[PDB]
């Protein structure tokens, strides 16, 4: 009954919205060092609003009709969803990066400290962020002084706040897939996470 | 341990049907381990 009644109330609008806002806020906090921790706030907040939609999604058979609802939420609120994960990939692949060699003989520095024009170079060599990106990892790099950036803490930063909502939105994705099979736009999100 | 010592010759992929392998593994970890390193492990010249 309660499954139900949420599933044909107007959750769904709000969940849109929120979702919106989270993709916004998290995107404007990541360049600023000294909201870090509405930063993970928020975070949490997106990881309890996950749970609850895995509890919505409770005991449904295959091809069940709150599972399609959620689908079709999924795909109105595309833009957000690809923007978070696109927020989560960019600093898994940043953290590869910093661990690669390639930047390794790039930095040059015994203090570790890399410069902002050597870590444009080193990224644009790697070849796996697009122009927009190098300027948005730029900007959410601390430089201390003389755009010498401490990359191994740039990396580390934004790891552990947001484990547990990666963890979550891949378990939220995996289920959609294993219990709707044969979508096509639910494919799109699947590739792009 | 044995294997390392073809991975520069020039005749490494003699009797093999592939004789442009060399040039995929480079187009395929060159981003990665570096371009030039390997050209160095794998006795290449991009160049020529």
């Amino acid at each position: 009954g309660n499954q139900q009644s949420l599933a044909h109330s107007r959750l769904w609008d709000a969940v849109v919205g929120f979702l919106h806002v989270f993709a916004h806020m998290m995107m404007k906090l990541a360049q600023d060092s000294s909201q870090i921790e509405l930063l993970k706030e928020l975070l949490d907040l997106q990881k309890d609003m996950v749970v609850m939609l895995l509890s919505l999604l409770e005991g449904n058979v295959v091809n069940g009709m709150i599972a399609r609802q959620m689908v079709d939420m999924l795909v109105e609120s595309s833009s957000n969803v690809e923007m978070i994960l696109k927020f989560f990939d960019m600093f898994l692949k940043l953290k590869d990066i910093v661990g690669s060699e390639a930047f390794q003989d790039y930095v040059t520095d015994p203090r570790g400290l890399i410069s902002k024009k050597d870590f444009q170079k080193a990224m644009d060599s790697q070849k796996q962020f697009t122009g927009p990106e190098i300027q948005f990892l730029l900007s959410c790099s601390e430089a201390d002084e003389n755009e010498m950036i401490n990359f191994e803490e740039f990396a580390n930063r934004f790891q552990e706040p947001a484990r547990d909502i990666g963890f979550n939105v891949a378990v939220l994705l995996t289920n959609l897939s294993e219990h709707v099979p044969h979508d096509p736009r639910l494919r799109n999100f699947l590739e792009l996470a | 341990q044995w294997d390392r010592l073809v991975l520069n010759t020039p005749s490494f992929p003699s009797n093999y049907w592939d004789k442009f392998v060399k040039r995929k593994v480079l187009d395929k970890h060159g981003d990665i381990f570096g371009r030039e390193r390997i050209a160095e492990l794998l006795g290449m010249d991009l160049a020529s």
